[PDB]
């Protein structure tokens, strides 16, 4: 039928205060089929303490998942969400922009 | 009322080839997950202490059995008919079924199925309704399913008798969590917008529950109807995040404020004030 590429939105639980612990969310939505892989990234390295929701889908049958990790933003560190999917030739990287 | 009004189970079944299929499932109050399905065991994972509602363990066990049998048998039967329906692997089937409490108290039930991300069928009152997007496959499917003895009767009972009392009992059992009020945090940011001398102001609103929320850019009492709302995005802990943006001419940003209304604030709106005509002076 159809194939849809993931929308990828990265956002923090609380406003980003340097030094203050927080949560980093990656919301991957609007994709089809359900097969997907997602990593959260600290400075290019896959964060290993990552939780995610069970698979769900919206009114138009497109799938969505929430990935999240506690983190502590600094002015020097970079964070991102890495997604691969049949609609992507290479894993797409979406960096967090406070 | 405040929290969720709908209970529903969802199914995602992926068929890789003629012998391998995998099914994931879960149960939800609106967009709040209260059940998981464990394919390790063919039983349900209750995510909240109250997730069984007012049902006895016997009736829960029976429902788990019905779901376990359905999930295993669905994939088997699909595999067996995949040739007759001219199916090409891989393909993916989705379904959702449940009931929703409406204003005035009526509870409406539903069942919908998809193939390849497109509508395929629905149920109206133990009748299988093929969706036009499903084409002749869906017409053939609904003609076949009515011949499996007793399955439409099971569906009808679950949709129209079991679900509504489950929904009521679980909304009552869960009320301390489902009717809690959690106050948002709000903060402002700014960015360049596409276009000359323009500027995007952003009002962030984060951590609220329940989900209905009101947020607008304002000049005094004048709602700025150019306000644009993003998606309402989830946090892990049953709250959400939302941004409201406003494209404004550089030099016209002064006098703007962001106003948040939420049931948790007991009438005391959040008001953040943008200071300066441009970026940040
Ligand atoms: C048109 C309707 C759907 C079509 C059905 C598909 C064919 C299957 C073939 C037969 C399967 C094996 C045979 C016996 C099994 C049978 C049953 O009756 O049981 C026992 C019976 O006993 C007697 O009646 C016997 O006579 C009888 O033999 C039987 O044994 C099944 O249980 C049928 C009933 C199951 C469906 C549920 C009905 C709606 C329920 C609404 C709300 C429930 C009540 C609230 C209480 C819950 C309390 C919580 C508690 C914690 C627990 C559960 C918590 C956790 C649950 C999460 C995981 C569960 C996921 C499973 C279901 C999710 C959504 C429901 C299904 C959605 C329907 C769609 O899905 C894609 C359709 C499918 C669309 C299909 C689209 C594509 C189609 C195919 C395309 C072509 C390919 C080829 C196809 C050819 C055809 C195959
Ligand atoms: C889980 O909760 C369900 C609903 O939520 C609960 O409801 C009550 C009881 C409190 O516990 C709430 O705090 C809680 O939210 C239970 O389902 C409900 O059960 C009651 C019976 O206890 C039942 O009321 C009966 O209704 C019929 C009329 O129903 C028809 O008409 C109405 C419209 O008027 C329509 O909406 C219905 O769909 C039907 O078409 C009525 O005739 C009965 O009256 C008789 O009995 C009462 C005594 O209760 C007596 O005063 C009268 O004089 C008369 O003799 C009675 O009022 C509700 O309809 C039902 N609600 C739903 C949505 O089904 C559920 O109870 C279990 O299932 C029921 C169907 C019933 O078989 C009960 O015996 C069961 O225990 C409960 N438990 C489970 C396991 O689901
Ligand atoms: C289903 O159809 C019957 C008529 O056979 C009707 O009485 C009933 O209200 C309909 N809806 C149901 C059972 O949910
Ligand atoms: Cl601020």
């Amino acid at each position: 039928k159809i194939q849809r590429t993931p929308k990828i939105q990265v956002y923090s639980r609380h406003p980003a205060e340097n030094g203050k612990s927080n949560f980093l969310n990656c919301y991957v939505s609007g994709f089809h089929p359900s097969d997907i892989e997602v990593d959260l990234l600290k400075n290019g390295e896959r964060i290993e303490k990552v939780e995610h929701s069970d698979l769900s889908f919206s009114k138009d049958w497109s799938f969505y998942l929430l990935y999240y990790t506690e983190f502590t933003p600094t002015e020097k560190d970079e964070y991102a969400c890495r997604v691969n999917h049949v609609t992507l030739s290479q894993p797409k990287i979406v960096k967090w922009d406070r | 009322f405040q929290g969720p009004t709908s209970f529903h189970v969802i199914q995602t079944s992926s068929f890789t080839n003629s012998t391998w299929a995998q099914t994931q499932g879960s149960g939800w109050l609106d967009d709040l997950q209260i059940h998981g399905w464990d394919s390790d065991s063919g039983t349900a994972i209750f995510l909240k202490p109250w997730s069984k509602g007012n049902f006895s363990d016997k009736e829960v066990a029976e429902l788990e059995e019905i779901f376990r049998v359905y999930i295993f048998g669905f994939a088997r039967e699909v595999q067996d008919f995949a040739g007759d329906f001219q199916m090409k692997y891989p393909f993916e089937i989705q379904g959702i079924a449940g009931c929703e409490l409406h204003s005035g108290g009526a509870i409406v039930s539903f069942l919908r199925g998809a193939l390849g991300g497109l509508d395929f069928l629905s149920v109206k009152n133990a009748s299988c309704v093929p969706s036009p997007e499903g084409g002749s496959r869906a017409q053939k499917f609904c003609a076949l399913i009515i011949q499996y003895q007793g399955i439409m009767e099971t569906v009808r009972i679950l949709l129209y008798e079991t679900c509504p009392r489950y929904l009521l009992g679980v909304l009552n059992a869960g009320k301390a969590d489902l009717q809690r009020q959690v106050k948002p945090e709000a903060w402002l940011s700014s960015g360049p917008s596409p276009g000359p001398g323009r500027l995007q102001l952003v009002c962030h609103v984060s951590g609220f529950y329940p989900k209905p929320v009101w947020v607008m850019w304002m000049r005094g009492e004048q709602e700025q109807q150019g306000t644009q709302l993003g998606d309402i995005l989830p946090n892990a802990n049953w709250t959400w995040y939302l941004r409201a943006t406003l494209d404004v001419a550089d030099g016209e940003a002064a006098g703007l404020s962001c106003r948040v209304k939420h049931s948790s604030l007991e009438g005391q709106d959040i008001i953040l004030y943008w200071r300066g005509s441009g970026l940040n002076d």
